[PDB]
């Protein structure tokens, strides 16, 4: 893993300092690097691909290296490399693809391709270069078993998830309680609805709660807290619990009171924050409970007033909400977000070449299930994955 | 290192350094002889001129620190079986060449600017091809080198460079002149069509100018084929000018 | 703070660098800048800690040289240098730490720590390595007293404020004309209501105005504008201004008229976009105005005519909005955005170590309170602070 | 089999003893040892799989010996070492699993997979080393003739087997006398049941008799002999032995009578113990008989006089019986056990890689068919590939 | 760590091999190893306790090297040798002590006591010998984030949970229907129960289900399945499940048909067994399902036919149990078992110096709380207690 990262960086940084003009100080040290890749990988057969669709390909080396005593590189320089870079590119362009479309359902970490597994040995150990990108410090670091971080924007923690939970109803569903939620990707949006308007509720206060639980421990992560659920506040005919029939939610938008969010870790309380709506923080937590309340407003005007009848018919129905968006968090499990475009080209190799659903990941590398039942054994095959198409990324746009 | 004696069989691809870097599980041992193994002259084009260029790490000396780091492993190496007074010399012999570092540094950046500054100075293409005849070259010249280097820098005069530029330069250009007044002869001869004329008595005329060959000892079959690739060159433009007057 | 900065360098190129197997070349300076580094703190003492519960610990510096001699680094080499890098990151981490739990009202860009004063001292400048960090550049470019520049993706500019203000009104909140508005982080979204639907209003025009100041200028600043407050377009109870009662607000939304959107500077119109919506530019600007109109539809189907009578009985209240996020923006200042993890880190730190409130930042370092009122002392102290995190995260992950 | 499992005790023992800092004192014979298995490995190729959907791997060897000369063991020794250990680890554990896939009819004890044939050749037999561990002591000893001997907790000798006899029956089932038991993995509950309470039985005695034969005999066991089987002692509704029907058993216990459990070796009574529960001994044994006896209380308080009457409606079924459970004993034959894992190593890679029924074992590696018809040949396989799974376990976790 | 284990390896050794009369060559290295930790450990000064009532004690190392002029050891050499080895197995065994009392939420994987903390560093990786032993040998495969494995004969991987379910209930309690089981350490037992008797069910069938999610996966596991479940086939009466009233259960058990037992790994069946008693494999699991019937027998005696009657005053209540014992298992992660004493041993210290209740551990080592919620750090830290313990119990009787 760390020579294949040393192979794409090599490559990378071939194609970059080695240009037209420049001087043979600037590119010295890259050029041995370069040579002593081209000397290590020399007299080697590999093979590659050979599962779904992938291509088997054979791989022979026989380059010669570079000089080493110009002043300023010329065009001459620039041509002969370049065709040692375009075959050592195709090269770990094809070994990344053949690690990503493989698991295993033991030993996730460790190499799955003939390829990367011969490259593992420690003659190939001489092309190590240096490990910079964040993916393979934390690879280095987690090998080491030292405390590791991936920092992501909008990290893709909570499983698609829109459902309701009624703690009042009957069949007529005329006159029920509850909350409606929808957590996505990075967002929470729940409501809380009382049909009732805790007319008859002790203090005409209503309680609300909504627990989500994160399958990874967040830490360092700025969250924002606005006291609207939009997505709930327009007329809906929603199936029942049962899907046997259909339900009519009108809701008219409170403001919700006394709202407290709490970010737990293994059950106590690390941060609560009480009527605070804004960028807050959570430094470390893997629950997140909110606790609003529905006040039924004391004082009415008549508008508000007819609208909030004592008797059954309830034609508007109370709704407070909060939606919770976590702009930014750093966890120790890879994840998906909204910048990094790892877990895009993992799926976008296996749908290519139709590899074979294995004994690990589920069909297509969907986000929903993988993050529904993200098991250390699927931990440890998508951080490897996740490595490889960062490596990968490195030479292939 | 208690190996078996290698039973190196002639003609085979790998060299026994190449056997032995991947037969040997010491790191510095191995390391040194992977460098020796990949250690070839590296083909640069510098101002049109073909050159053998050096790895950059004998031309500022550092390979010679990964030498003594295998020198000093194979000089507190256990040696099984070996009877020991001779072992003894052996390792002794071994920390001799192993305590000169700074010295066999200095003398291997000195040889690699040497080598630098002179070659700076060829013109023709520094072809490399498995000569005919050898130089020899003494061991024993060799660690006299080694275990006598000092410590003063010897490099080449500005005179002397530009000696030896002269001397080169003249050379090429005679090479180049002659090649040309042979091929104009030729053509001259085949286009008047002189065909009771032997191309090698022109041969001839053209390797006794270069000077430094003794033409009657040149095989038959390399005069052929060096009357037939002059045969082939275009001629020059005022040599082809004059004849066409 | 630079030479702590080079520490941070030097430790995380020692760790990246500095891996088993690879030439001596590619880590030669890196080495040469460890052993400088070794050499200018051995024989010194530093103390960091004694503040709320982060510990008081004692770090001494004794360590030789890493070795020099070897083409290719080796187990024994990367070994050596690990138990060296491994304390000199916990030294970096703890002064860090306690660098950032500090604050003073003057003199707030100073170190704080001891630590951290004494390295200000000369004698350690010689480990001064490559400032090449977006945050340490501008940390001496503010030295320098030079422009500076902080790329920010949504930053957090607006001070939470969520309100309503009505420019016609009666105690009965049944006609009813205003704006109701939600700035915050990098979103706008207001709305401008009339109830009677400009039905008397001169022209059948009722126009709207919104103004939000900025405390720092942005420049370079792209921006999104939707013609909709998507946030206000639903039936909702207020509180009434002095919240002695509560008012209904049953919008019909309508398209906003003659929108027009001022970036403008010093009170000088710098951008003005009319009837453009999507992505624009800001140059330079600290004060937004968007102002639109309700335009009561001249001609109407029998819906819409039934929708809008030209009497009391109101049902249906006319509103019209704008969505403006500014996705992107160039700060002189150091500003809190949704990608960076700098006020995350500050702010866990503080917490976890139960830092007392100092007499700077506000408690828990509430951003909504710090740029609602982010004076000079506010911004020096949170620059620093900044950069310690940055420095931090360096190595920290 | 013995160069194989003197391969996986090379490399435990050198993965337990080559670490970094240990006395090269401590590592000399052991290295010596490895050197061997290096030297007598290089230059031969091998391949494993073909089976089931095991991959098909191709294995070389072309490492060097280890020879470095130091007082203290070193990263770079650990690491050289770690290379080949892992390679030779990767070699052991495919050549176990190739082994333990396969079965045959004819000389099951004797190598199957092409890679243990090759290494059963006489140029391997210098890498034998100390065949230690309890299996290749049995293989070694059953190879030299020599008595075996495995020794399990709680064996899994008996085949499950749940049934019932009617000595006495009618279609309605209403008076029964009989037996009924459960005889699973080491525990035998039996049962006698009489209706009538021996009411007319000759001397008011029923006598119940249970004889369970062993396939394979064990020798120096230690049984549990408890005089109330809890099983059959709950009210029950059976399904008749043709099936049409159900009937209902509502026991009440009484004390088994004239206990007699005897372990007969070849028909000839070897341990016998009368009246006597706890923990008792047989020494040597091929088959259990247990006789019971139900005698009806000669004196009975009016509440038992009223529960067992001389007519016909017997709503109260007299009931006595034994439980019997092999806690440790000793076999010349390998059994499962519930402190062992080879067969459940053998069914999980077998099921893992979807290997189809072969010719000797049944479907799915059924224990329960496995002991019911467990011939010679399935002995010899069982045996094979449990001694293989144990050389696996002993490098794999 | 391993420096400790070492530590207490060759004093196992000392003790165990230095013998009066053994031959010097069958403690050559021994002696040498012996004499490395004398060398290694002399002119330090060590520290243990102070944590509850575990004394303070100070430990100093000025001892000689053992004598290497004996042919045979005789009795004087062996008191020599004891003089020291008593003193090194008391600073072990308080180490070890010291250790175990002892927790961290953060990096509990961590050493914890100053004595540990400093036999960590690298100057007594001289001392470090063989590591082969199974805990300690997964302590280095963790540390190295290879694969881990512990065999458990009977392992406490279900947190104690006796507990029912009423899906048919009303408050007489008179007809139910529902399941009561009994999960504990390694034993399910459930049955599902129903008053009626599926009279008047959809084809006289009752389906019952029950989900256990283990908290660990677990692979390799051996499981006998039996097909009634003993403790819930006696009359009884149970409180309701609010504690109000109690309601009598009087079960009639008949035979579970279609029972199904689904060993699930992420939710997807990876071993599944349709009317299947006895002996059976789960290769990879994290969740078992059990499903079973209630089927009403077609065709009944009168006898059993009395017993069913179609009206409600149902006075036997037809019940079909299963009973599920994992007798052996492999798991990544540590467990107490039936075999082992690591939870006595770390439970007995903590209880004998009345160890505080830590931040990490439940109060007195509750092994069903630890098990219910077994957080990661919980994780670490009984995985280094049982390590450390383990440690103690190869030198404390
Ligand atoms: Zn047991």
């Amino acid at each position: 893993m760390d020579v294949l990262y040393s192979l794409s960086k090599t490559l990378k940084d071939a194609r970059d300092k080695i240009v037209e003009g420049t001087l043979y100080s600037n590119v010295s040290d890259l050029i041995q690097q370069f040579n002593q890749m081209i000397i290590t990988m020399n007299g080697n057969e590999f093979q590659t691909g050979g599962i779904g669709n992938l291509p088997i390909r054979n791989w022979n080396f026989n380059f010669g290296l570079l000089g080493t005593t110009l002043l300023n590189l010329d065009a001459n320089y620039v041509e002969t490399a370049r065709n040692t870079i375009d075959y050592f590119v195709d090269f770990v362009d094809n070994v990344c693809m053949d690690e990503m479309v493989r698991e295993s359902q033991r030993n996730g970490i460790a190499p799955q391709s003939d390829s990367l597994r011969k490259l593992s040995a420690i003659k190939f150990k001489r092309i190590n270069f240096d490990n910079s990108s964040e993916y393979i410090e934390n690879w280095n670091l987690q090998n080491r078993r030292q405390r590791t971080g991936f920092t992501f924007h909008k990290p893709n923690i909570f499983p698609y998830s829109a459902s309701f939970t009624l703690n009042r109803s009957q069949p007529a569903h005329d006159n029920l309680m509850g909350t409606m939620w929808l957590n996505a990707g990075s967002e929470i949006q729940v409501a809380g609805f009382d049909y009732s308007c805790a007319i008859n509720a002790p203090a005409n206060i209503q309680q609300f709660e909504h627990i989500v639980p994160l399958r990874r421990v967040l830490t360092t992560a700025t969250i924002t807290l606005l006291p609207d659920a939009e997505r709930f506040s327009f007329p809906r005919v929603i199936n029942s619990a049962d899907g046997a029939t259909t339900w009519f939610f009108n809701p008219v938008i409170l403001r919700p009171n006394n709202v407290e969010v709490e970010f737990l870790l293994n059950g106590q309380i690390i941060n609560t924050y009480q009527a605070r709506f804004g960028t807050i923080v959570a430094r470390n937590f893997d629950t997140i409970r909110l606790s609003f309340q529905l006040m039924r407003p004391p004082n009415m005007t008549p508008a508000v007033a007819v609208l909030f009848p004592n008797a059954q018919p309830f034609e508007h129905h109370a709704t407070v909400g909060l939606t919770l968006r976590i702009e930014s968090a750093v966890c120790e499990s890879v994840l998906a977000d909204a910048s990094e475009t790892l877990l895009a080209n993992v799926t976008s190799v296996r749908q290519e070449y139709a590899i074979p659903v294995g004994p690990v990941f589920p069909p297509g590398m969907n986000w929903t299930d993988l993050i529904t039942n993200y098991s250390p054994s699927r931990e440890d095959n998508l951080q490897r994955v996740f490595t490889v198409a960062s490596i990968r990324s490195m030479l292939i746009k | 290192f208690g190996m078996q004696r290698m039973h190196y069989r002639n003609g085979d691809p790998q060299t026994p350094f190449q056997i032995a870097e991947q037969q040997i599980q010491n790191f510095q041992v191995a390391n040194w002889l992977h460098f020796v193994n990949n250690n070839y002259f590296r083909q640069v084009v510098i101002d049109g001129v073909l050159n053998q260029v050096l790895n950059d790490n004998i031309r500022n000396g550092h390979v010679i620190n990964q030498l003594m780091e295998a020198l000093m492993q194979l000089s507190r190496q256990q040696f099984p079986t070996m009877p020991v007074d001779y072992k003894r010399s052996i390792q002794r012999g071994i920390l001799l060449l192993s305590n000169r570092l700074g010295q066999l540094v200095d003398l291997t950046r000195l040889l690699a600017y040497s080598y630098e500054t002179l070659m700076a100075c060829v013109t023709m293409n520094m072809q490399h091809v498995q000569t005919l005849t050898t130089e020899k070259l003494q061991l024993t010249s060799v660690t006299s080198l080694c275990m006598l280097i000092g410590n003063a820098t010897v490099i080449p005069s500005p005179q002397t460079l530009f000696h030896y530029y002269n001397v080169n330069v003249n050379f090429h250009s005679n090479y180049n002149e002659r090649i040309n007044d042979a091929v104009a002869i030729i053509t001259a001869a085949n286009r008047l069509n002189l065909y009771q004329k032997k191309m090698k008595a022109i041969v001839e005329d053209f390797l006794k100018r270069l000077h430094i060959f003794d033409v009657a000892v040149a095989p038959d079959d390399q005069m052929y084929r060096l009357r037939d690739r002059l045969r082939l060159l275009p001629v020059e433009v005022r040599r082809l000018d004059i004849f066409n007057l």
